[PDB]
């Protein structure tokens, strides 16, 4: 998830079915 | 290959000697003896509708 | 259980016809192949003669029209008459039942001495 | 010692293609973004032998030309061959030879002492050589053997410490040396305040945007950060707001965890290798080998082997896989006869003596035998069936001995004219050809069923840890 | 009981001849099929030609019509294999077999064999 | 209407020499090239070095460029090859070839041979 | 002419092109004959004897 170069550089990552134990950190469906 | 060969303004490098393009095809090319850059581009084609 | 036993071995002028046999155990031993073997010192054993279960016995082609091989008696014995020997025939001579499919179930009996001088 | 960061720096031409306004993906050796670079600095003397794993990145913050040369070898101590690179005042020497370097080579030729023969000397002339600093960045790899190196040379002001400058700084190509010997340690020359920032290079891929001019002007990782593998993975250096796929993340294995059957007791491949003269071609001996941990590697010292051909596995990779029951099937034949031991060829001996079916999963191997079953007098130990009425089925062993009917007669057994005999004897003669001489040649079928294998190669058995991600490598399961 | 004995070369011209003389003894060679059967290295045994001994004809094979010849001779039991126009992909080893024409397919025994090298 | 005459040994130890001397007879050997071709058993023939008679370089293979050594002689037509450096992997038949550099690429015609054997 | 040279030119690329047209040379009779300037075929070595 990118809010674009124009306006910052901070992204975000999203992993897919996972439930954040293999891999701020927050869980969703 | 084939096509026709036209002066170029295309700046090369010295140790560059070829020349590709998106479609990763020839473009422009170095003559080995005199120092000169060529454009290489096929001739008039196309499709007969009649 | 396999004591073959030879015998026949002796002296024997060159020209002679020795006649060696050698005496197997009470027990199945036929139906299966029988093979004679020289062992003359110092180099790698030469078949002799074959003893096949249906009959045909089949010489070594060396050796041929100077050695024989003889069973009619089906009861317990196998019969080798040589002729015309000759100054290279001294050597131990074996009679071996499970030769050309051995190297692991080849049985090696006794073995007697023959000269010829 | 001490450490820099690269910003982003080492980035060479892949190719020798121009091309502009374009975005290229290469896959090439190059320096990643942001990395953790050695800072040797000289004022004291630091020259010390580093590796030479793919490629080196030496940096130059340089006055006065200190540094003056470069050694790449393998031993350096004259008994592999080495390159050594020297510049002078005018030129450059480039040699590969095999020199005899001392515990610290430095530059008035003290770097060596000896000089044995060499087949490449190069001069190219062209040295690749005070307001602002000089920055000489020159990068080094030795892929295909072509000794590459590219130069980039530049003006750099020096801020307040010693700091790779964070700027783009596309390096051009310089030769293309016929190299190839193996270097794996390398080391640099200095004359007597410099540093150098020797760097290592690993395979990545790299998005390169070309100007007008065919310069490159900036560099992409794509494998840095995630924002970087978005900007790879959509071809553009400017990515809009958005959710965007790149990637998988895939958890890496963390062991090779074996687990192969309890046997511990060695195969007899020995009392079928190295047993008596042989057995004979229509009673080819026929061995079960089950229990056993098959090491095929023995095979190749307790006998020298020739071609060998395995159908239906590889020649090598046989001690990973656990067969339930395999066979050997040992016997003797000519030489040229050998080509007739095969799934599908027919000849003499593969429709009378031995047949081998066209689903065949094994390997055979015949090796000659010409010094232990043969001698001067007329080798007449072996026989083989010539004559028999049909083909031979697979597998399958002919012992009876009935006689052969050429014509019409009935001979009913008289083993006369016409009625030859079906077993004859080879002629293994010293002085014959090698297509006549006796090999050896045994067979070993394979079978793989679902039942508990029980013959392997010498794989040793690890422990079982559970709950964790390990590769897994099973009897016939990797 | 029954043996073969052959001659001939062992290195020819690729361009030349060689005389190849099969030389048997004691053989029915009124009515038997006298021929050759080349061995070439890596491959294995081919038929060349026949010579028949009923009528006299002679056969040969799709490749080697126009580049062979066998000539028979009944006074001391002998044949010639006049080879010509030789080339480089002629290398093989010749066998003299000798058969009945009245029994099965196969030759019934063959000899000991020539070799020869064109190239 | 000619032919070649050749020589040599037939043992020779492994890391030993042999003396090789192919005698030529009625040849134009002033401007006629001559050399060895070796012939390993197994496989085909195999090209050793070459001996100019124009004005005298010999040049030899890859494998063979310092271990082996001519001398030509034109006082009795003969030639000498000193093989140095022997070893198991050297067994071939040598043969001793003449062909006229003004000519085609193929030699004329070959020799007899000789064999040797290191192991 | 009792003492003609004789001299191996050799690991290189003879260009007979740079002959003609200088002092003609007569009587160009080849016993080789290569109407391609004596090139186009490569062979293994020349000896030039004058
Ligand atoms: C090659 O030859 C041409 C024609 O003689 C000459 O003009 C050119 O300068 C030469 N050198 C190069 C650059 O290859
Ligand atoms: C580089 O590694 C050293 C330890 O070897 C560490 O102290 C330093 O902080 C690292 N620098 C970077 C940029 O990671
Ligand atoms: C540099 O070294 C080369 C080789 O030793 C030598 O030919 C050259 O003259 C040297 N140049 C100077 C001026 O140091
Ligand atoms: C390319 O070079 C020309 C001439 O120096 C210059 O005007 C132009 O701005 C350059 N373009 C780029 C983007 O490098």
């Amino acid at each position: 998830i990118t809010p674009g170069t124009n306006t910052s550089n901070q992204v975000a990552v999203l992993y897919q079915g996972v439930n954040c134990t293999e891999v701020n950190v927050f869980q969703t469906r | 290959g084939t096509g026709v060969l036209t002066e170029s303004n295309k700046k090369f490098l010295p140790f560059q000697q070829f020349g590709r393009d998106i479609a990763d095809t020839t473009d422009a090319v170095r003559d080995p003896q005199t120092l000169e850059i060529l454009d290489i581009t096929p001739c008039s084609f196309g499709g007969v509708s009649v | 259980e396999v004591q073959l036993v030879e015998s026949g071995g002796g002296l024997v002028q060159p020209g002679g016809s020795l006649r060696l046999s050698c005496a197997a155990s009470d027990s199945s031993f036929y139906d299966y192949e029988m093979s004679w073997v020289r062992q003359v010192p110092g180099k790698t054993p030469e078949w002799i003669g074959s003893m096949y279960p249906s009959g045909r016995t089949y010489i070594n082609p060396s050796l041929k029209s100077l050695v024989t091989i003889s069973r009619d008696n089906s009861e317990n014995m196998l019969y080798l008459q040589m002729n015309s020997l000759r100054a290279e025939d001294t050597a131990m001579y074996y009679c071996v039942s499970n030769w050309a499919s051995g190297s692991t179930g080849d049985y090696w009996g006794q073995g007697t001495l023959v000269t010829v001088s | 010692p001490a450490y820099t960061n690269s910003f982003t720096r080492g980035v060479y031409y892949p190719d020798k293609v121009f091309r502009s306004s374009v975005l290229h993906s290469t896959q090439d050796l190059f320096l990643p973004f942001f990395s953790n670079v050695t800072w040797f600095h000289v004022i004291r003397f630091d020259n010390p032998v580093l590796p030479f794993n793919d490629g080196v990145y030496f940096a130059s913050i340089e006055k006065s030309n200190i540094i003056r040369g470069w050694i790449f070898g393998t031993t350096l101590d004259s008994k592999t061959q080495s390159l050594l690179i020297v510049n002078n005042a005018t030129n450059v020497v480039i040699k590969v030879c095999e020199f005899q370097f001392c515990n610290d080579p430095f530059l008035e030729f003290r770097v060596y002492s000896s000089a044995n023969n060499c087949t490449f000397e190069y001069v190219s002339q062209p040295f690749l050589m005070g307001n602002f600093k000089n920055l000489r960045e020159f990068v080094f790899k030795n892929i295909d053997g072509y000794f590459k190196i590219y130069s980039k040379h530049t003006p750099i002001i020096v801020r307040e410490p010693e700091d790779l400058p964070q700027g783009f700084s596309a390096l051009e190509p310089l030769v293309d040396l016929p190299i190839g010997i193996n270097i794996t340690r390398f080391q640099t020359l200095l004359a007597l305040a410099a540093a150098y920032y020797v760097g290592y290079l690993q395979p990545r891929t790299f998005l390169l945007k070309y100007n007008e001019n065919g310069t490159i002007t900036d560099a992409v990782d794509c494998a840095l950060d995630p924002l970087s593998e978005t900007k790879c993975t959509l071809k553009s250096f400017t990515v809009e707001k958005g959710i965007y796929q790149t990637s998988n993340f895939r958890v890496q294995p963390t062991e090779s965890i074996v687990r192969f059957p309890n046997i511990t007791n060695l195969c007899p491949f020995d009392e079928v290798f190295n047993a008596t003269r042989f057995a004979s071609v229509y009673a080819w001996n026929r061995k079960r080998i089950s229990n056993c941990v098959a090491d095929y590697s023995v095979l190749y010292n307790l006998a020298p082997f020739f071609t060998f051909k395995c159908y239906g596995v590889s020649p090598t990779k046989l001690n990973d896989l656990c067969f339930t029951n395999v066979y050997a099937d040992s016997f003797v034949i000519r030489g040229d006869e050998v080509r007739q031991i095969a799934p599908g060829q027919t000849g003499n001996i593969a429709d009378y003596n031995y047949k081998l079916p066209d689903d065949f999963t094994g390997c055979v191997i015949a090796w000659n035998s010409n010094k232990l079953d043969s001698k001067v007098s007329g080798n007449y130990n072996y026989l083989y069936r010539l004559f028999r009425k049909s083909n031979l089925k697979p597998f399958e062993r002919d012992i009876s001995t009935e006689i052969y009917q050429a014509g019409n007669k009935p001979c009913n057994g008289v083993a006369g004219f016409n009625c030859y005999f079906p077993l004859r004897s080879y002629s293994f003669r010293p002085t014959y050809g090698v297509g006549h001489q006796p090999y050896r040649v045994v067979v070993l079928s394979f079978e793989l069923l679902h039942a508990p294998a029980t013959v392997c190669g010498p794989k040793k058995s690890t422990n079982l840890v559970k709950n964790k991600c390990v590769n897994f490598n099973f009897n016939g399961l990797k | 009981e029954v043996q073969l004995v052959e001659s001939g070369g062992g290195l020819v011209q690729p361009g030349g001849s060689l005389r190849l003389s099969c030389a048997a003894s004691d053989f029915y060679f009124d009515y038997y099929e006298m021929s050759w059967v080349r061995q070439a290295p890596g491959q294995g045994l081919e038929w060349v030609s026949t010579i028949s001994g009923l009528g006299g004809a002679t056969y040969y094979a799709d490749s080697v019509k126009g580049r062979f010849t066998i000539s028979r001779d009944n006074s001391k039991n002998t044949l010639y294999l006049q080879m010509n126009s030789l080339r480089a992909e002629d290398t093989a080893l010749y066998y003299c077999a000798t058969r009945s024409p009245f029994g099965d397919y196969a030759f019934s025994y063959w000899g000991q064999g020539t070799l020869v090298t064109v190239s």
